[PDB]
């Protein structure tokens, strides 16, 4: 029933905005505080705000004081984050996250329906933010050409590709066995690399060819390279 | 603002164990103000503990949680399967509330050197005007894995990237990539091109090397 | 007439929170064990309420026995600002003095401090008087 649904992505550049919404369903909307969680790459969780059933306590991280700005409108259901003046250290996975029904006040009265922000019992799927200068470019694809173990090695190199993300199929897709893809690395450029490998017979290497197949849907591109030994 | 330091940092378990994780706190937090929550790769946090440990909506008696002052506990009394993944400690004492760095709860299995690889630069990269060197490291356990390149066995250093993959979901292992990326001029002007291993699973480190053009 | 008679009964908040022409207005309320406040919701009249600094209102005449008494009395004529209890009581009793009914008795269910107070505003007698409030006044002819 409790469910979440995000809304808002996409890039942007150095000092821009965006404004992210979260909607909440299958239980009183009005009573609970709700906060946000981002993942930058590579990093945990981070606290990024936090606020009230009627938004009039509002409070952030250190790390984002300032250029943070939540808002909530309970008349039609919808939580909102304003981020302005957003950074390449934002970048981030951002979660919606259901706070609590209650609060406690400096007396120890305990309110419930009044909700807020203290640990998170629901989190949304996540919506991608990616916040670098780097303009939209297709992959240059380079051969990784070829022994350990009585069996060769292959793979295709991605490299330069911006932003994230790609995928790899190969043969379309039917190849599945020994293959590993790995995480796409940020080069000093700001631009994306990464390396698809793919354990095979050393002895079929000359019979059969191999082909790997990169899409890059930010650019809507897909491209293929034959790898020849 | 409080900073939150977990401990360890991962961990090497197999499914009946019992795991005990470990939470630092900079500041006093009231043993009632804290939260755990469990992540797997591919799925949105769920929520464990709260209040210390009052079981949040849904979470077994199985897990337990406690500790006090400037350092808290979280106790599962027996893995299963569905339990390896990511937990988080989290601290609501003191705005900014704060998040653990993390630890990981992995797949122990039976000890695996690396296999080891090294891949020159492409001949078309290179025509492009780009020199990039490839080092695979196959199929290895544990984790911890020192990756060092070497030019003419000169020690490189700024210009070198690494990857882990996700454990392997078949056998439990783990592959990692280390790229080495350097400019056609000064390429052509060298000759030693080397990627060392360190790794718990080998005697000794295993170095691969080539020299450029043969 | 000789006679009249007079009876009264009246019954007598902190943080309200004002919206959306009528106050959809929602606020905690205290029940239960001492401590677990269920936040609960009413209505009100922008007569009804009183500003003060967001948009956060609360309650605005303030004590009760002279709220009932002062129906009793005014019910006795048959006759039916806010800030001041004291002064519409001088006001009811002006409305009987100028009708020519003498009050008679009146009962109360500190005590010498409030009944001084009405004996001010009426300017009767301290041997004639003696949350919720039921009160009555009786009246005489002079
Ligand atoms: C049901 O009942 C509940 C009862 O709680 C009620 O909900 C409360 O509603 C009120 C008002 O809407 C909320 O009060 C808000 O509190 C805001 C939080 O501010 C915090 O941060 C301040 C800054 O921190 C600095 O200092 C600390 C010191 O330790 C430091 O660490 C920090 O790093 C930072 O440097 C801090 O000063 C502040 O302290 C206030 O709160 C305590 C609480 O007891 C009080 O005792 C203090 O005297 C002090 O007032 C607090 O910790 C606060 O920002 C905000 O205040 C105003 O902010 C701007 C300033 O211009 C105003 O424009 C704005 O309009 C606010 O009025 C506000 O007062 C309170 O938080 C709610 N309850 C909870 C638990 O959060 C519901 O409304 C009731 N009704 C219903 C229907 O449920
Ligand atoms: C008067 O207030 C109540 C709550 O104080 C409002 O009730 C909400 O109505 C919406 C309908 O869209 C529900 O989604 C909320 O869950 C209700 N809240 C609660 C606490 O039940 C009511 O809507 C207000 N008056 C009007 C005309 O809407």
């Amino acid at each position: 029933e409790v469910q979440l649904v995000e809304s808002g992505g996409g890039l942007i550049r150095p000092g821009g905005s965006l404004r992210l919404s979260c909607k909440g369903s299958g239980f009183i909307f009005e009573n609970f505080g709700f906060g946000w969680v981002r993942q930058g790459p590579g990093k945990g969780l981070e606290w990024v705000s936090g606020t009230n059933w009627n938004g009039g306590d509002s409070r952030y991280g250190d790390s984002v004081k300032g250029r943070f700005t939540i808002s909530r409108d309970n008349s039609n259901n919808f939580v909102y984050l304003q981020m302005n003046s957003l950074r390449p250290e934002d970048t981030a996975i951002y979660y919606c996250a259901r706070g609590t029904d209650y609060t406690i006040d400096d007396q120890g009265i305990r309110y419930q329906g009044s909700g807020t922000f203290w640990y998170f019992d629901v989190w949304g799927r996540g919506t991608l933010v990616t916040v670098s200068s780097a303009s939209t470019k297709g992959p240059s694809v380079f051969p990784l050409a070829p022994t350990s173990g009585g069996t060769a090695a292959l793979g295709c190199l991605v490299k330069d590709y911006f932003p994230e993300p790609v995928t790899v199929s190969w043969n379309s897709g039917a190849l599945t066995s020994g293959v590993h893809t790995f995480p796409a690395v940020l080069q000093s450029s700001g631009l994306y690399s990464l390396s698809s490998v793919v354990t095979v017979p050393s002895s079929s290497l000359g019979t059969q060819t191999y082909i790997c197949n990169v899409n890059h849907k930010p650019s809507n591109t897909k491209v293929d390279k034959k790898v020849e030994p | 603002e409080i900073v939150l330091t977990q401990s360890p940092d991962t961990l090497s378990l197999s499914p009946g164990e019992r795991a005990t994780l470990s939470c630092r706190a900079s500041q006093s937090v009231h043993s009632r103000y804290f939260a755990w929550y469990q992540h797997k790769p591919g799925q949105p946090p769920r929520l464990l503990i709260y209040g210390g440990s009052t079981r949040a909506t849904g979470i077994p008696n199985r897990f337990s949680a406690g500790g006090s002052g400037t350092q808290f506990t979280l106790t599962v009394n027996r893995l299963e399967a569905e339990d390896f993944a990511v937990y988080y400690c989290q601290q609501y004492g003191r705005s900014p509330y704060t998040f653990g760095q993390g630890t990981k709860v992995e797949i122990r299995r039976t000890v695996a050197a690396p296999s080891v690889f090294i891949f020159p630069p492409s001949d078309e990269q290179l025509k492009s005007g780009t020199a990039s060197v490839v080092c695979l490291l196959n199929n290895f356990y544990p984790r911890e894995a020192k990756v060092q390149w070497k030019v003419d066995n000169a020690l490189q250093s700024g210009n070198s990237q690494e990857s882990v993959t996700e454990q392997d979901s078949k056998d439990s292992t783990y592959s990692l990539s280390s790229t080495l990326t350097l400019s056609k001029a000064d390429y052509e002007k060298h000759k030693v091109y080397a990627c060392e291993v360190t790794h718990q699973g080998l005697s000794s480190p295993v170095t691969k090397s080539f020299n450029r053009g043969e | 007439s000789l006679i009249r008679i007079g009876h009264g009964f009246d019954v007598h908040c902190v943080t309200l929170h004002c919206t959306n022409e009528v106050r959809n207005c929602s606020f905690n309320m205290t029940t239960e064990l001492r401590d677990k406040k269920q936040k609960v919701h009413a209505l009100f009249y922008k007569l009804d309420i009183v500003p003060i600094e967001n948009s956060k209102y609360r309650l605005i005449g303030g004590d009760v026995a002279l709220h009932a008494l002062t129906d009793a009395i005014l019910g006795a004529a048959a006759l039916g600002k806010n800030a001041d209890s004291r002064g519409l009581l001088r006001e009811a009793f002006r409305q009987v003095q100028e009708k020519g009914y003498k009050i008679g008795n009146v009962d109360i269910t500190h005590i010498d401090a409030m009944r001084a107070k009405i004996a001010e505003d009426l300017q009767c007698d301290i041997e004639q008087v003696n949350i919720a409030c039921e009160a009555v006044a009786l009246l005489i002819r002079q």
